[PDB]
């Protein structure tokens, strides 16, 4: 069946556009990440890292 | 024809090192 979205349908019956994202982990190395300055490395320093 | 696959087909299930 078709929704037949009309302006009259009003705030209750309005048509929304939806997008949904799924995130999975551990099964492979990371490939895509948000903007986060990448830094260099340090050895034998007891650092907290990402 | 058929044959016994003795122990073939084992593969590294994950990308982790142990």
């Amino acid at each position: 069946q078709s929704y037949g979205f009309q302006p009259t349908y009003g705030v209750g019956y309005q048509p929304y556009r939806v997008v949904v994202l799924s995130f999975e982990l551990l099964h492979a190395p990371a490939t895509v990440c948000g903007p986060k300055k990448s830094t260099n490395l340090v050895k034998n320093k007891c650092v907290n890292f990402n | 024809a058929y044959t016994n696959s003795f122990t073939r087909g084992v593969y590294y299930p994950d990308k982790v090192f142990r």
